[PDB]
């Protein structure tokens, strides 16, 4: 998206700095890690694009769940360094354990980041404004009663 | 194949298997995660391109038995599986 | 404090030094490039270069 | 796959698909100047100025002119041929060859002796290069669709239908409902059911085949009216869960190839007056 | 128990249900057969005369993609390092005619085209076309000159048609045209899927509640042809021996680290 | 230095020096193009 | 410019089979009933004689030496 390019031809130049004090300042001025809010607005400018935010939806979307062996593998190929699997959500018939989207999801989050808000798929209200209601009365609602009142 | 350690500890163990693929990387590891004591086990390929003929193994236990030896198990449990099918074929075909 | 336009005056100054044959202020892992000295010295503290404000 | 990048088999690239030869032609006069003076088709001799490296001339004819069928990388010498020498020096011969461009490689395939319209001696010779896919290179459709190819997939890496069909191209979904191409679907359909009924289907703007006709024709042929496949995945060995839409579609390779277009300069020649870089990949 | 079930057997093709095994097994015998399993390929051409329409690259690749046979007794098929013995192809030919794969001459008797009728390039009067080629084993997954067939499985499955359907009729003619064993029971018609088997446009409501499904568990119908190099139970046993040979190395080297 | 060379139109063994001659041309017709033959040294292809 | 050898996608061997099929298919006999004599089950084989094109007959008229 900062380069406003799609890969259908499109070609794009590249600069090697000669000099120690260019490449400082390439370095620490212009890495693509500092650049990710925009100036225009104070808003992400890099972001997930398409498929990201596809699969986004269907892994954390609800009814989505997992196996062992698919866990491990998505975990493992994420990058994520993790050395013991958390507890099943739910248990499958013929004893298989099965994770729900939101766990694994939950893994690739800072440890105490908080944040409610209303997303592009909200269509009826009312469920909204009822988990709403739930947080405002309280502001740390018990997560199974949160659970009961989930909605996409 | 080579073995190549990336790191390890009192029951982990991370290494490249260099000369491989998906291959007979998905059916060790599908092998490993029979044995109950095997707590997370999975591999991946860092690179399509460059790692192509590196994937990377990850391999953790309940400290029952030693990762090196939950490998050598699954890597019998194959070889035995492959000699019976190999048997039944043989007696089939012919 | 520092502002970005400061930190990368003074790291791009310390590299060129440590180029041009100034010595390493701090013990570094061989094999390492002048540019990455000079940022490992400056994050580690040890700057020897101060910047005039009025 | 994802910006309208495509996917494609690497076994079927080995195979001979949308593998191509391109073609260039070099040109060489025999000048006639003015007082006498003329080039000559020869060998250059290390004494004249302006002679580059031995390693260059390996492939020349006692005439003058290179073999037919000899390989030939960047800049190799082509024709052979000195010129007059310049007033600024004196009894020398400037070094006139012409070479392939200083990027290109291929196989030397005709040379023509010929005379032109002054009676001076004219030669023409064509390289020709094989250019297998790789990556960068560009692939559209009729449909207005287009891109470039991301990835080279080893065969087994791909899926397989139930039915035994593995994808010689694979293509992102996300493009589709943007771009509003509903007759590259349709001719997705329209393709395996004719390459299925042993004949072909037409496709003439308003008088052409209905999609309503197609849709039974292919039920008729024992496959699902959707056109929709289960296939498994090339790497775990299980059936993907949702049914994936598969065909036959037309697709074109254009000669916007990453072969013509890389190019990188270290330091290079410089122009005369502002004493900066030239202009262009051939110099 | 693990227990091989021939359905289907003709000169190139072997059509067999798999039993006992995970899919991880099954894939990787599939990708074994499809990339590791050699065989005898053209891969250096060496042209002395050449004056047909074709450029010498494209003769190259056609040469290089007509199967030649392969004997199995002469060499270790299942080593994981194979031999570098080469067998030599020479032709030659002049005049008007269609230059065929049985026109070329063998220095092994036992390596030589598999099909004689393959054309190569047309010759018209005054054209010359002499050349030697070598043949060298190689490997599936480096070049797809070197595979010896094409596999390909699915899951076993019965598909269970309700008599509840007020014309399951059509859809058991309609299976039994598709030639899939169909075993008729009460209420139920059973329908094993030997061969993909899509509902029509018409039944498809009926689907999942009604039209439901069942995949046996550990079970799979392989599919395995040839184009002539060699025999298909050749080629699984192979395979198969291949599979054992490379975790043997793994336990190898593997030990090597105590 | 002599060579030899094939005519464009009729195919023909043309033999000439080009550094001397004046007049390029076919003896057989008037073609004034001619081939450079291919050399019969044996040449090695990849069959890639 | 020829018929090409293989299928491109699963590599069966069908160089041999093409005049036959166009012999056949000229005669009278159905297409598709002629390409399931030959064997071509896969519409993937069956696209590469279908849609085949013999252009090798139209540039051999041009010689180079
Ligand atoms: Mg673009
Ligand atoms: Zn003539
Ligand atoms: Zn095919």
């Amino acid at each position: 998206p900062p380069y406003n390019a799609d890969f259908d031809g499109d070609e794009m130049n590249l600069h090697v700095p000669q000099t120690e004090e260019a490449q400082a300042e390439a370095r620490i001025l212009m890495e693509v890690q500092n650049h990710i809010i925009s100036p225009r607005y104070g808003g992400p400018i890099i972001g997930g694009i398409q498929d990201h935010i596809s699969g986004g939806y269907l892994l954390t979307r609800e009814g989505a769940y997992f196996t062992r062996d698919e866990v491990e593998q998505m975990l493992m190929f994420a990058g994520v360094d993790i050395t013991e699997l958390p507890e099943p959500d739910k248990y499958d018939e013929n004893g298989n354990p099965l994770w729900s989207g939101k766990t694994i999801f939950s893994l690739l989050l800072p440890e105490d980041l908080t944040v409610w808000y209303r997303n592009k798929l909200c269509d009826e209200p009312e469920r909204c404004e009822a988990l709403e209601k739930l947080i405002e009365e309280k502001l740390m609602p018990d997560p199974e009663e949160v659970r009961k009142l989930a909605y996409d | 194949m080579k073995i190549e350690v990336i790191k390890k500890e009192e029951n982990l163990l991370e290494f490249y298997l260099e000369g491989e693929d998906h291959t007979f990387a998905n059916l060790l590891v599908e092998t490993l995660r029979e044995n109950p004591h095997v707590k997370f086990t999975a591999y991946t390929i860092e690179h399509p391109i460059t790692m192509a003929r590196k994937p990377r193994f990850r391999v953790v236990t309940d400290g029952e038995i030693t990762p090196e030896e939950a490998l050598e198990e699954a890597a019998k449990k194959i070889f035995e599986r492959a000699k019976e099918v190999l048997e039944a074929w043989e007696k089939a075909v012919k | 404090k520092y502002t970005r336009f400061e930190k990368a005056r003074i790291i791009g100054a310390r590299a060129l030094q440590i180029s041009m044959g100034a010595p390493v202020l701090i013990d570094v892992p061989p094999g390492i490039t002048p540019l990455e000295a000079a940022i490992l010295e400056f994050e580690k503290g040890v700057i020897p270069i101060t910047v005039i404000r009025p | 796959n994802m910006e309208d990048a495509i996917i494609i088999n690497k076994a079927s690239i080995e195979r001979g698909l949308a593998r191509s030869t391109f073609f260039r032609t070099y040109e060489a006069e025999e000048k006639k100047y003015l007082g006498g003076q003329t080039d000559k088709f020869e060998i250059p001799d290390p004494t004249v100025r302006g002679y580059r490296g031995e390693k260059y001339y390996r492939n020349l004819d006692e005439d003058g002119l290179i073999f037919p069928e000899s390989k030939v990388e960047g800049k190799d010498v082509l024709v052979g041929r000195t010129s007059p020498p310049r007033f600024l020096s004196l009894q020398e011969r400037r070094e006139t060859s012409v070479a392939v461009r200083p990027s290109e490689k291929g196989v030397v395939d005709k040379v023509i002796i010929t005379e032109t319209g002054d009676g001076t001696k004219l030669v023409k010779v064509t390289v020709r290069d094989l250019r297998i896919p790789e990556l960068g290179d560009k692939f559209a459709s009729r449909h207005g669709q287009k891109g470039v190819i991301g990835l080279i997939v080893p065969q087994e890496d791909m899926p397989w239908t139930e039915s035994g069909i593995v994808p010689d191209l694979i293509v992102n979904p996300h493009g589709i409902p943007s771009r509003m191409t509903v007759g590259q679907l349709i001719e997705a359909i329209g393709g395996k059911v004719a390459s299925l009924k042993g004949r072909r289907v037409d496709g003439t703007a308003f008088i052409g085949e209905p999609e309503e006709k197609l849709r039974k024709e292919l039920e008729e042929l024992g496959f699902k009216h959707t056109g929709r496949e289960i296939m498994y995945d090339g790497i775990t060995g299980k059936r993907l869960e949702a049914d994936i839409f598969i065909g036959v579609i037309y697709y074109q390779r254009l000669h916007h190839m990453v072969a013509d277009k890389i190019h990188a300069r270290s330091r290079g020649p410089v122009q005369v007056l502002t004493k900066q870089p030239t202009e262009g990949r051939a110099r | 128990g693990i227990e091989v079930q021939i359905l289907e057997k003709k000169e190139d093709s072997i059509k067999f249900v798999l039993k006992g095994v995970h899919v991880s097994f099954a894939n990787a015998l599939r990708r074994t057969i499809l990339g590791e399993v050699p065989t005898f390929a053209v891969d250096e051409v060496e042209f002395y005369e050449n004056d047909s329409a074709l450029f010498d690259e494209i003769i190259a690749h056609r040469l290089a993609m007509i199967p030649l046979t392969t004997p199995v007794d002469r060499f270790e098929l299942d080593a994981l390092e194979l031999d570098d013995y080469t067998v030599t192809l020479s032709l030659e030919a002049e005049g008007p005619g269609i230059v065929y794969s049985g026109d070329l001459k063998s220095d092994d008797p036992d390596v030589k085209p598999v099909n004689p009728n393959i054309p190569i390039v047309k010759l018209a009067e005054g054209q010359r076309l002499v050349f030697n080629a070598y043949a060298k084993l190689g490997r599936g997954k480096d070049h797809a000159k070197w595979q010896p067939g094409f596999v390909y499985y699915k899951y076993y499955t019965i598909v269970h048609i309700s008599k509840s359907i007020p014309e399951w009729k059509e859809l058991k003619k309609l299976a039994k045209k598709r030639g899939l064993p169909v075993e008729e029971t009460e209420e139920e018609v059973l329908v094993t899927t030997i061969k993909p088997f899509y509902i029509p446009k018409d039944f498809e409501e009926y689907e999942g509640k009604e039209i439901w499904e069942e995949i046996v568990p550990n079970t799979y119908i392989f599919t395995v042809e040839t184009n002539g190099e060699l025999p298909v139970e050749e080629i699984v046993s192979i395979a198969l021996k291949i599979l054992m040979r490379k975790a043997d190395r793994f336990i190898s080297e593997l030990q090597k680290l105590t | 230095v002599e060579a030899v060379y094939r005519c464009f139109k009729c195919g023909r063994e043309v033999k000439l020096d080009l550094s001397i001659t004046r007049d390029l041309r076919c003896p057989y017709c008037g073609s004034k193009i001619l081939y450079k033959p291919r050399p019969k040294v044996p040449r090695r292809v990849k069959a890639i | 410019m020829i018929v090409p050898v293989r299928c491109f996608t699963c590599g069966k061997v069908i160089g041999d089979k093409y005049y036959e099929f166009k012999r056949r298919v000229e005669a009278g006999e159905d297409p598709e009933k002629v390409l399931d004599d030959l064997g071509l089950e896969r519409y993937c084989c069956r696209r590469m004689l279908l849609s085949h094109v013999e252009l090798i007959d139209d540039i051999m008229h041009y010689r180079v030496y």
